This record gives C-alpha cells, structure tokens and sequence, in this order.
RNA sequence: GCCGAGGGUAGGGCCCGUGACUGGGGCGAAGUCGUAACAAGGUAGCUGUACCGGAAGGUGCGGCUGGAU
RNA sequence: UUGGAGAGUUUGAUCCUGGCUCAGGGUGAACGCUGGCGGCGUGCCUAAGACAUGCAAGUCGUGCGGGCCGCGGGUCCGUGGUCAGCGGCGGACGGGUGAGUAACGCGUGGGUGACCUACCCGGAAGAGGGGGACAACCCGGGGAAACUCGGGCUAAUCCCCCAUGUGGACCCGCCCCUUGGGGUGUGUCCAAAGGGCUUUGCCCGCUUCCGGAUGGGCCCGCGUCCCAUCAGCUAGUUGGUGGGGUAAUGGCCCACCAAGGCGACGACGGGUAGCCGGUCUGAGAGGAUGGCCGGCCACAGGGGCACUGAGACACGGGCCCCACUCCUACGGGAGGCAGCAGUUAGGAAUCUUCCGCAAUGGGCGCAAGCCUGACGGAGCGACGCCGCUUGGAGGAAGAAGCCCUUCGGGGUGUAAACUCCUGAACCCGGGACGAAACCCCCGACGAGGGGACUGACGGUACCGGGGUAAUAGCGCCGGCCAACUCCGUGCCAGCAGCCGCGGUAAUACGGAGGGCGCGAGCGUUACCCGGAUUCACUGGGCGUAAAGGGCGUGUAGGCGGCCUGGGGCGUCCCAUGUGAAAGACCACGGCUCAACCGUGGGGGAGCGUGGGAUACGCUCAGGCUAGACG
C-alpha cells in the first residue's frame, strides 16, 4: 500500500522550487537589462546583463537549462540588448 | 494406431498375394490360395468395371497395406519425396524402405514386417550400436543393423536366423548369419525391389 | 552502455546461446547490433563454443561490457590473452 | 542525396514563395503500361526572381515553414506557359463536375 | 490575466433502431375469375407514350420484324 | 523451365453461354461421438466490461546523520542485525493489450550545415577556500483511518558564493567553409565531493572539454482498403515579417502583413483497420491475412495537464475533472489487472490464486549479496503437429452366433478358440547433461595458471534388473465417390452439398449383416485461398446468349507517319551500399527418430550511389510528303 515512488515525489517538489526560483530571477534580471539598454544608459543596462549570464549559465550546470539553452537565451539576450544601443549607444563597460 | 487386424482380407480385395504373415503365406492354407477374391457377403458376385479413381486407390492401399503404414505417414514420407530432387516414384520407395521396421524384415531378421515391428518397438533391434525401439527411423548407407547381446539367446531370432543360413537379400544389404550384424549399403533403384505395384498411379491418385 | 551477451536461442530443455552485441536495454533475446557466435552448454557438438575474435575485440576497445558467464566464454576462447 | 526534383512554377501568386510542380512516370506494377502522375511541392524564392511557367530544379531542405521543404535550385528554363496552360486548364475544367 | 478538460444554452448535419397504418415484392398452394402470350394462339407480336378497363389487357399515335401466308 | 486433372446440374436428345454445388489444403477454432502415452508448440478472437487476495522494482552503511536490539567491554567505543530519514542510481528497461489512428503510424530508400544521449570506452585537464537549509529527532494540536500543521536543533556525495580557465558558451570583427560547419582576436560568463583500504600509494566516485559507440527526435521521395448514392474543401487557413518555444527545424505557438493553399492523378466527408518481417493458398501471377515469435507505433478506467528527469507529458509517480466501487467510528477518506495467477460478466469458446532465481538477462552495489510473475520450468486442455500402444508367429476346406440362400450352399474368417514367442504398463537399483563463472589463491585486483561454493525442473529424463497380452473409436456405401444385401416403413417417418430420394420388392429413410475410408482419433458448423480463364496482368467477353452510349461536336486524357542530329527521361548492362534476426529453401549435425532444434550455404526483387549502352518509347532541333487539311 505504498513504497519510494513517494520519497521520489517528495524529491520533485523540492527540486521544482529550485528551478522555477532561478528562471524567475534570470527572466528578472534579463528584462530588467534589455529594459534598460532600450532607453540606455547603455553602462547600467551592460552591467546588469552581466549578472544576467551569470545566473543564467550557473542555471545551465544542473538541471535548470540544459547547454543549448543558455547559449540560445544568451544570443537573444545580447543581440536585442546591443541593437538597443545602436539607437544612442555608446557601449560604457564590458561585453563585448 | 497401426492396422493391427485380420490380414488375409487385405489380400484377398487386392487381387494379390501380399506377405503379411510369414510362414502362411507360403503354404496351401493361405487364403488368396483357397480364395482368391474380395471378403464379404458380394465377393463372388461378377465384378464391375472400376473408375480410374477406383483403380488408383486400389493401387495405393496397395503398396499402403504392404507396409503396414498408417496414411499419415505414408503420406508425408510421400509428400517429402514430391518435393526432394529427381524421380518422385523411385525416392518415395527408398524412403519407405530405410524405415527400420522394413530394413529388420527385409533382413530377414523377423517372418513379417508386424513382427519386425514388435522386434522394433521391443528394442531387440540396434543401429550401429546404439538401442533403437522406433519403427520410423530412417536408416542410411552405411549403418549396421542387429540384434542386442542381451537378447540374441531368445528362441524366436535364433530359429528366425536359421533360415538364413545363406538365404538371398537384396543387393543393398549384406547379413552376418549367426553373428546377427546386417549392413544397409544403399537406398534402391526401382529395380531393386519387385513390389507387385505399379508406383506412377499412386503419383496420379495424389494429382487428384 | 551497449553490452555483449548471451542471447538465448534453441528449444525447451536444450539451451543454445548466440554471444552476441546488443543494447543492455534490450530483450534478452531483441535485435542486436551484430553476432559474434555461438555457445552450447550442453556440449553435444564438437564445437560447442566458437567465436569471430578480432570483432569482439572492436567492441572491447569502444566500450562493449561482458556479462559474468561470456566474460569467461572469451577467456576460455582467449580473447583476452596477451 | 539531397532528393533533386525538375518541374514547372505555376503560380507566383505568395511572398518568397513558388509552386513547383513535378511530374514522373513509371510503368503500372499490375497492368504494366506506363503512367504519368504529378505533384506539387511549395518551394522557398527567397531572392523572389522566378516567374510564371520558368522550369527549374529544387532540392529537399530543412523546413522553412509548414509544407514548405523545398528550395528553389537553379533555373533551367524560361517561358512554358503552355505548361501551365496545360495545369490551368485542367482546373478550370472542375467546374463542370459538380452539382 | 490568456488558453484550457469539460459542464451548461441554442440551432443544424449524417447514421441506426422503432411506429398505428400503408405500397408493391418473394414464396407457399390442393382456391375464385377470366384466356393475354407461345400455331396466323384464333384481332400477327413486341414496343415508347397516352387515355381507359375487375384482372390479365384494350385502343389511339409513331416505330421494329424478333411477323405465318 | 521440377511446375498446371476436373465433376454433378437447364434438353426428348445436341452444341454453346451461364450460374449454383462438390471433391483439396488451411485455422489461436468451436460442437457431436469417442478417447491410452509421450514430446514440442500452443490457449479470452467476445466486454480496452467490472474486479476480492497475494505477488510483478528495487538496491547501496565504500555518501550522511540516527533510533531500537545485540555481541564486545568503560555513561563511553568499536561493531553487528534491523527500521524508517536525508542523498545517490534505477523506477522512461523488462512485462501487457490493439482501443484510437487511413496518419510520415508503418514499410523502404534517404536528409540533419536544424538535433540530443544517463551508465560504457578513449583523448586532454582539474579537485583550492568558506557558508547554509530540511527531514531524522525533541516539543506542542487534531482523528476510527488517510495521517497532519506548527515550534526548536543536526550531517553529508544536499543547495550556495569566491578563486583556477586545459577547455566551453555568448555578442561584435576577420579567414575558411557554404543553410546554424571549421578556425581565431578584443570583451563577458561557467567547474567540482568526497568515501575506502593494506595509508607520501592504490581502488569506487566528482568537475570542464573533444572524439567514439549506442539509443533517439525532427524532415523528405516513393508504397499502403472500401463508398463519387461524400464533389468541391480551407481563417492559423496558405505564404511573408517580427518574436515566443524547444536539443532542434517548422503555424509548433503569438502579433502584424499579403490573398492565398488543396481537389476527378479523387480534395472534403462517411465506413473499416494498428503497419511490417511474415503466415495461408496458388503452377505462377494473384488472392486472403497480420494470433504466436521479432521490429516499429499507440494506449494504461474516460479526458486534460504539467512536475522531477540525459530521457516521460510516465501501466504498478503527481495534479484536476468525470463515471464507478469501497471502507468508516457517519465526522471523513481510498482504489485503477490492457503485469502473473485468480473472480465475475458476456460468449459456441480460450488455463494453475504452481516451483524457482540453478541457469540467460536486467537494476543497485568495490565486492559479498539483495530484488526480478522478465525469465527457466512445472500444472491443466487430443487445440495443433510429431513419435508411440492396444501385441507377434502358428492355428479348420473352416466352431458356435449372427447375415444372406435357388435350402445344394455363400459369408463374417486365421477372424475366434487354443499353442508357443515377445513384454506398454507397473516393482527394484543406479541417476544426469544443463554449472563455471562471480568470488578465493599465487601472480600485479591485469595476462595466465590453480581453488572451492551453487540445480527450481528432479530422484525426473535416461541407464541396469525384474515383469503383466495389455484402450478403439468415428464417418461413409444412389451419381459425383471407395464400398450392397435382407427386413421394417408406405409422399408417412425421415434423408439432403448439388442433381434428387420416400405414393407396398427404396442398394438414397430406420435397424441389421456385410463392405469402404481413416485411426486416439473421426465427423459437423464457421471462415480464408484453391477448383472460378466466374474481374480474365498472365488469362474473358458485347449481331441473335449478360453486354455498343439514340446521334453528333468537342475539354482533359490515352495514343500517333518517313529521314537526320543533341540530350539520355523511360529501357537495358556493369560495379557498390542496403535489403536485420527468426521463418522459407539446400547440406550437415543434436535430442534413440520425428515434431522440435543447432551450423553453414544460396539468392532475389525494390531503393541510394558511380560508370556505361542508345535500338524502341520521351524531349529538343532541322528536313520530307505517303496521313490530315486547302
Ligand atoms: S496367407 Fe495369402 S492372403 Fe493371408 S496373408 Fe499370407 S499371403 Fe496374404
Ligand atoms: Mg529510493
Ligand atoms: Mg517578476
Ligand atoms: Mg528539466
Ligand atoms: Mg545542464
Ligand atoms: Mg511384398
Ligand atoms: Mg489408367
Ligand atoms: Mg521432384
Ligand atoms: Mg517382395
Ligand atoms: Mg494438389
Ligand atoms: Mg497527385
Ligand atoms: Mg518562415
Ligand atoms: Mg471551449
Ligand atoms: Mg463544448
Ligand atoms: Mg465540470
Ligand atoms: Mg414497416
Ligand atoms: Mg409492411
Ligand atoms: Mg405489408
Ligand atoms: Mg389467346
Ligand atoms: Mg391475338
Ligand atoms: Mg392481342
Ligand atoms: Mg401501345
Ligand atoms: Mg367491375
Ligand atoms: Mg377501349
Ligand atoms: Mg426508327
Ligand atoms: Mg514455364
Ligand atoms: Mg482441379
Ligand atoms: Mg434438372
Ligand atoms: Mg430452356
Ligand atoms: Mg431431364
Ligand atoms: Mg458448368
Ligand atoms: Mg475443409
Ligand atoms: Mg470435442
Ligand atoms: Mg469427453
Ligand atoms: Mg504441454
Ligand atoms: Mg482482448
Ligand atoms: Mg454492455
Ligand atoms: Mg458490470
Ligand atoms: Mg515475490
Ligand atoms: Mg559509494
Ligand atoms: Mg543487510
Ligand atoms: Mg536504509
Ligand atoms: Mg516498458
Ligand atoms: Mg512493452
Ligand atoms: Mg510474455
Ligand atoms: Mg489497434
Ligand atoms: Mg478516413
Ligand atoms: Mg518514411
Ligand atoms: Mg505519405
Ligand atoms: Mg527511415
Ligand atoms: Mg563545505
Ligand atoms: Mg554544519
Ligand atoms: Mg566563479
Ligand atoms: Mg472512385
Ligand atoms: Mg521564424
Ligand atoms: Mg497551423
Ligand atoms: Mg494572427
Ligand atoms: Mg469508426
Ligand atoms: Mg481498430
Ligand atoms: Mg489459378
Ligand atoms: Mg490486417
Ligand atoms: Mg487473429
Ligand atoms: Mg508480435
Ligand atoms: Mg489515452
Ligand atoms: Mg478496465
Ligand atoms: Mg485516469
Ligand atoms: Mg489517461
Ligand atoms: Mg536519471
Ligand atoms: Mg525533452
Ligand atoms: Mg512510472
Ligand atoms: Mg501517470
Ligand atoms: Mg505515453
Ligand atoms: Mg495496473
Ligand atoms: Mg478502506
Ligand atoms: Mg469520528
Ligand atoms: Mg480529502
Ligand atoms: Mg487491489
Ligand atoms: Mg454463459
Ligand atoms: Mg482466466
Ligand atoms: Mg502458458
Ligand atoms: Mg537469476
Ligand atoms: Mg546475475
Ligand atoms: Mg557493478
Ligand atoms: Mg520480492
Ligand atoms: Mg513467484
Ligand atoms: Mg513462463
Ligand atoms: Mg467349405
Ligand atoms: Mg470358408
Ligand atoms: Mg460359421
Ligand atoms: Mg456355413
Ligand atoms: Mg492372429
Ligand atoms: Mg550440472
Ligand atoms: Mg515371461
Ligand atoms: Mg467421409
Ligand atoms: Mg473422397
Ligand atoms: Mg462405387
Ligand atoms: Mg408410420
Ligand atoms: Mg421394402
Ligand atoms: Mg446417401
Ligand atoms: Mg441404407
Ligand atoms: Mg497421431
Ligand atoms: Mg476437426
Ligand atoms: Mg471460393
Ligand atoms: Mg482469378
Ligand atoms: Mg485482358
Ligand atoms: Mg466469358
Ligand atoms: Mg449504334
Ligand atoms: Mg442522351
Ligand atoms: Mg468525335
Ligand atoms: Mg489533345
Ligand atoms: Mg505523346
Ligand atoms: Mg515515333
Ligand atoms: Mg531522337
Ligand atoms: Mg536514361
Ligand atoms: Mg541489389
Ligand atoms: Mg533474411
Ligand atoms: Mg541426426
Ligand atoms: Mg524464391
Ligand atoms: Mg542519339
Ligand atoms: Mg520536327
Ligand atoms: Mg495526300
């Protein structure tokens, strides 16, 4: 009347928390970025992309985002944010 | 399982003398030699002409009754040869006869192909060694057929050998008398063996 | 891991295995990559064990993984010998 | 090999977009005469150069959008309206068979 | 907040089972009525159509010979 | 060239057309009568209706902290067994079923510069320094139960930050390539874990990257049933642009833009079916079929959805809705056999609530070992195929009984009786093959050599000794079609596949004698191919037998004269890749044979690629006048 097909549920739930936590906040941190750099203010706009990356390829070590993902999210995330600049710019940090 | 019953009306609807006891068949007291025609209330009445489909099962029970093998059997040892290289009509007489319970009595290691059976099945026969108690095995050039040590002292193989003393077997078949070894050098050209059987109709009753 | 094993064949109560190449997730007795031979247990023919040896050794030097009871029909065939 | 299919463009008539129609014949598997039979394939023109009855080549590719798995090759010929003639015709003749 | 299993309202399409009663159909047969067809079948037959008659049928119009002499 | 039989029936008779019917082989069969043994297969085709009970997926103390009990011995330690917990790996394999699907589901040949892959191999490199949570556990509250919330502490291969950058990822630039492939420079971002012995050395693991191998996703060409009494269908529809989404292409999804996409070479619609290797039949061509077994797909009470994950939108995991059943302490809560057995319902009809991890295989583990209704065997069923038995030799011009008779006799019948010979069954003794690996040993945990442990089936097969004459049934006997007489019946009773039998001498009904055919079987019903050249590609027809459109004109389509060249589409050849395994076939071999099974051999179409051929059909071009028109 039962067995570890429950500790394996138990385990999802927790993991679950973990994964949506970070996309959340690399979903976060990329509009925050993108936002900025549309109005940049391109060395504000360029840091925070950074913490962007980050969050996002630390993401890809485990279960969250799987190696493409993070280089397809990143490819999206640079492209709009540099063309952003193009109207005004100039590019204040790094990179790049 | 076998036809296993009375004999001498088998002969007697086939018109022929066919050699299913032994001793019998030679003396005057055989039926075919008292009466020659078909068993029953109308046998003595004058016969009608047969149809070709008449005449063709009557041929094939026939070569049938002689072995005293079931259809089955017959058939698909038939069936085999219709599909096997060559002459169907020769191989399916080679394959009928390879059959130990046939290779015992054409030895003359028993009186009838029914006693050949029982020394069969009562494994008093051996193939190259090894007791075997199964009528159907067939028997390839080479293989020495006899009888067991352990048995070789009974009334019925010693006196049945005694009439072998330089008796004549088929030319594909040599006999070590007193020693009780025979030895099966070939499966036959149709000549080998006179049957009383035309074998082509019995193609002709199975292209039906 | 892709493994080699010992897929049943013959009749029951006559046992008669092909050393063979296949997916460890598989059915014991599912298509297979490629057959590298045979294995009698019973020992009723002469050669009751025979084995193509430079292709075995292919697998082996890519990542093929030998069960308990084929890991010692190669031995005793000698695929591991130096 | 990238399937390599001849056929004509009967219509123009979407953006970067052509149809190629591609006809073959084979001989009947039971009754053996030859027969022709013909398709039409939604080929890619990107570069939008290719007009009305041109007889070109296409080659199978990585999906462009739904049905679309064909781009244009190269051109071979120029002008066989008389080959779109041929399928205009056929459909103009559709109205004729309904009720 | 969107989409959303489905629940609910309304109107349509195809199919199936069934229905007082009704139309002819097959078979059964030892029934009633007539005798239309097969002989020139006792008005040559068949025919499309039209009108009519208890029923086979008849008649008009045109057609065919697959009509005896 | 290994391969091809036909008959009965329209007539007074004939020839022909045409159907009906039959003899054959086959089946996951069922029904009737009958029924002895064994081997190998094989068994819910109906309600993918509903299900009591047990069992079908767990494992690791060589990841961590614990509670209990024990051996040890000084409240403490080591250590053992056990129970949960945290954390790993597995649970996406294996097993079931055919509902749905006419579809890129499947089959076959290919594309991926548009993609992924845990454990496994190989190649390069690395493991530095801190921090923190939640269960276990303690403490409260609420129940019959499911169990449940709160409060407090604690470990790690549990989560997080910094550092290192072999390498990788991303944007911008150049080169190479040519759909998003390879290379490099500026910038930016990303690593990690210990455990255990024999302890400055090895073993299991961890991290980043490249290649391999294997398993997949996606896409294309071609092939895939019936109704045209379904003829027109389409708004995410068809394409473009921009984004969203994924490993990845794509209307897969959204916004905008264009007016398009499909259809008589059958769109749309309705019906039916999972597809294939193959199976069955057939001379072949073809027809029929897809159960077992192998491959793929789809589904897991009916639907929808996601989560964890390398992988699932997950049979024995989760959420929701519905239908259904249950348990209750009446307040509430649980279930999903199309896993293995088993119950029930439906049906003409389809099995034991078996034994075992010994073997093969799978999962966890350094290893021992643990789990394995996969599997290996056992049980039941003549369902099928195969082997086998109910005895063999002798034995009367021939017992009795019964059938027939011209009353002389004919038959069952060597049949029986009886004589000898053999010895299924059963009794006694021996007794397997299947199982040598892992492990242990020396060596080096390797190469190699040595060692021991392990058998559910089973005291079974088989081997040896003894030993009893030891089950036969079923259909048919008018013609087809093999086998005939007497009585009983009197168009009655009944038989029947077709033609036909029965109205007082029926070989056709019922019994008997006799006979014919098979034999632990024989017949019957149903269905598939054959006979049916009766859908005719092989291989048919249309004056009167069924069959020329009432006649024109013309659309698509099918088809086309004589000569020459270009191409080489059809067509032919060659070389190559694929065409899995089982099955089929040929040889051999193993079970005493066989059925069954093993080993090897031989191919094919068909499609991909390369090269060749150019007569015919094709296409293009240039001529001609015999066809056609003027
Ligand atoms: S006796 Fe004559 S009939 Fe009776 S069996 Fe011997 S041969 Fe045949
Ligand atoms: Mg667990
Ligand atoms: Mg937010
Ligand atoms: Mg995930
Ligand atoms: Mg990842
Ligand atoms: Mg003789
Ligand atoms: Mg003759
Ligand atoms: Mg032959
Ligand atoms: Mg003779
Ligand atoms: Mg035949
Ligand atoms: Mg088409
Ligand atoms: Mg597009
Ligand atoms: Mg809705
Ligand atoms: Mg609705
Ligand atoms: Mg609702
Ligand atoms: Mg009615
Ligand atoms: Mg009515
Ligand atoms: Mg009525
Ligand atoms: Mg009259
Ligand atoms: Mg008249
Ligand atoms: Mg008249
Ligand atoms: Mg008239
Ligand atoms: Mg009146
Ligand atoms: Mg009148
Ligand atoms: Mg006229
Ligand atoms: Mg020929
Ligand atoms: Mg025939
Ligand atoms: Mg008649
Ligand atoms: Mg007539
Ligand atoms: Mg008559
Ligand atoms: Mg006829
Ligand atoms: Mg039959
Ligand atoms: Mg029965
Ligand atoms: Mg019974
Ligand atoms: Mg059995
Ligand atoms: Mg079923
Ligand atoms: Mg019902
Ligand atoms: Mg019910
Ligand atoms: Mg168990
Ligand atoms: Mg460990
Ligand atoms: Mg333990
Ligand atoms: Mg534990
Ligand atoms: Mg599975
Ligand atoms: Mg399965
Ligand atoms: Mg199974
Ligand atoms: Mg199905
Ligand atoms: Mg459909
Ligand atoms: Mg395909
Ligand atoms: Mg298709
Ligand atoms: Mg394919
Ligand atoms: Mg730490
Ligand atoms: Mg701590
Ligand atoms: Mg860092
Ligand atoms: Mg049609
Ligand atoms: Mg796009
Ligand atoms: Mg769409
Ligand atoms: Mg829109
Ligand atoms: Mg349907
Ligand atoms: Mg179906
Ligand atoms: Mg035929
Ligand atoms: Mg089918
Ligand atoms: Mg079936
Ligand atoms: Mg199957
Ligand atoms: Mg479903
Ligand atoms: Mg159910
Ligand atoms: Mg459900
Ligand atoms: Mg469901
Ligand atoms: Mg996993
Ligand atoms: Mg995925
Ligand atoms: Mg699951
Ligand atoms: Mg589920
Ligand atoms: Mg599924
Ligand atoms: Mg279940
Ligand atoms: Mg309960
Ligand atoms: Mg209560
Ligand atoms: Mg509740
Ligand atoms: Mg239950
Ligand atoms: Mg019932
Ligand atoms: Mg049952
Ligand atoms: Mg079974
Ligand atoms: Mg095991
Ligand atoms: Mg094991
Ligand atoms: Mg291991
Ligand atoms: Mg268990
Ligand atoms: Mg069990
Ligand atoms: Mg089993
Ligand atoms: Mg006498
Ligand atoms: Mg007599
Ligand atoms: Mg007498
Ligand atoms: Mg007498
Ligand atoms: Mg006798
Ligand atoms: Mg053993
Ligand atoms: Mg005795
Ligand atoms: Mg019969
Ligand atoms: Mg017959
Ligand atoms: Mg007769
Ligand atoms: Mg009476
Ligand atoms: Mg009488
Ligand atoms: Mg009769
Ligand atoms: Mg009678
Ligand atoms: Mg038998
Ligand atoms: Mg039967
Ligand atoms: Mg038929
Ligand atoms: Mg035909
Ligand atoms: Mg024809
Ligand atoms: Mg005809
Ligand atoms: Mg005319
Ligand atoms: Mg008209
Ligand atoms: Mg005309
Ligand atoms: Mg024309
Ligand atoms: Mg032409
Ligand atoms: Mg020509
Ligand atoms: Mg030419
Ligand atoms: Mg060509
Ligand atoms: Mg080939
Ligand atoms: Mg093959
Ligand atoms: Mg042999
Ligand atoms: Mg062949
Ligand atoms: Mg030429
Ligand atoms: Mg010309
Ligand atoms: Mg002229």
């Amino acid at each position: 009347r039962n067995l570890s097909a429950l500790k394996r549920h138990r385990q999802s739930l927790k993991r679950r928390l973990r994964n949506k936590a970070k996309k959340s906040a690399i979903k976060t941190l990329s509009k925050k970025a993108i936002q900025l750099a549309q109005e940049g203010k391109a060395e504000e706009a360029l840091k925070i992309m950074r913490k962007a990356e980050s969050l996002i390829d630390k993401a890809a070590k485990g279960s969250t985002l799987h190696k493409n993902a993070a280089a397809r999210r990143k490819s999206r995330l640079m492209r709009k944010v540099r063309q952003l600049l193009e109207a005004a710019g100039a590019p204040l940090i790094g990179g790049g | 399982g076998r036809y296993i019953g009375p004999v001498c009306r088998l002969c007697r609807r086939e018109g022929v003398k066919l050699y299913l006891k032994g001793e019998r068949c030679y003396s005057p007291k055989c039926a075919m030699e008292r009466r020659p025609y078909p068993p029953g209330q109308h046998g003595q009445k004058r016969a009608r002409r047969p149809s070709d489909y008449a005449v063709r099962l009557r041929e094939k029970q026939k070569l049938r009754r002689i072995y005293g093998i079931s259809e089955r059997q017959f058939r698909n040892l038939f069936e085999e040869a219709s599909k096997k290289k060559g002459v169907t009509g020769s191989v399916f007489l080679g394959l009928l006869e390879s059959r130990l319970d046939n290779v015992v009595y054409r030895l003359g290691f028993a009186v009838s192909r029914r006693q050949a059976r029982q020394l069969v099945r009562h494994g008093h026969i051996t193939v190259n060694g090894r007791r075997v108690d199964l009528p159907s095995y067939r028997v390839r050039p080479g293989d020495e057929i006899a009888v067991a040590e352990k048995s070789r002292n009974l009334e019925l193989i010693r006196q049945n050998l005694e009439a072998m003393k330089g008796r004549k077997v088929g030319p594909w078949l040599s006999l070590d008398v007193e020693g009780m070894k025979g030895k099966f050098l070939r499966l036959p050209d149709r000549e080998d063996l006179a049957l009383p059987v035309n074998e082509q109709l019995v193609i002709e009753f199975y292209s039906r | 891991m892709v493994k080699i094993r010992l897929a049943r064949f013959g009749s029951k109560h006559n046992p008669h295995y092909r050393i063979v190449v296949t997916d460890a997730r598989r059915k014991r007795d599912g298509k297979y990559i490629e057959k590298i031979g045979y294995y009698d247990p019973r020992k009723t023919t002469p050669d009751w064990l025979k084995v193509d040896v430079e292709r075995a050794r292919y697998w082996l030097s890519v990542g093929a993984q030998p069960t308990d009871t084929a890991r010692r029909l190669l031995r005793q065939a000698g695929v591991f010998r130096q | 090999p990238k399937k390599v299919l001849t056929g004509v463009v009967v219509s123009d008539k979407m953006q970067k977009t052509v149809t190629v129609l591609v006809e073959r014949q084979f001989p009947h598997p039971l009754y053996g005469k030859v027969i022709k039979r013909s398709k039409k394939y939604l080929a890619h023109d990107p570069e939008e150069k290719y007009k009305l009855g041109d007889v070109v080549e296409i080659i199978e590719s990585r999906p462009i959008s739904k049905r679309k798995r064909f781009r244009v090759l190269r051109l071979v010929e120029s002008g066989r309206m008389d080959l779109v003639e041929k399928y205009l015709i056929r459909r103009q003749n559709y109205e004729s068979l309904s009720k």
